[PDB]
């Protein structure tokens, strides 16, 4: 009725970017502007997802580890689920994982083309 | 040929 726990759609969200290129999220970002972020799919063997984000002209990457059921970028914390993971550096800053980075999930990619 | 990445460091 009034909750949504019919199959949730992770796509649905503008910040869900499909197979994208390095070279393309570089240039794609370029044009954008800071506290833009995005996470694309790659077929790697110990990674299996990839964020970016976009900081001071600057297009970081962050790469994803999914194991044993769970998933986490870092080596000390886990998550239920790539949700779980967004959410949480969606509000908190990733200077906690990563001292060189302090900004947060504001904008997606596809916000304005 | 090797993931740079942010990395935690």
């Amino acid at each position: 009725s009034r909750p949504p726990s019919r199959e949730i759609d992770y796509t649905a969200y503008p910040w869900f970017a499909g197979n994208m290129e390095r070279q393309q999220t570089d240039n794609l970002l370029k044009s954008h502007a800071s506290g833009t972020y995005l996470i694309r799919e790659r077929p790697a063997e110990a990674e299996r997802f990839a964020i970016s984000i976009k900081f001071n002209d600057e297009v970081k990457h962050i790469k994803v580890v999914e194991k044993d059921n769970w998933i986490h970028i870092t080596e000390a914390k886990k998550f239920d689920s790539l949700l779980e993971l967004v959410e949480y550096y969606q509000c908190h800053s990733l200077k906690e994982s990563f001292k060189q980075l302090d900004t947060t999930l504001k904008y997606p990619y596809k916000s304005r083309e | 040929e090797e993931p740079v990445y942010e990395e935690v460091g």
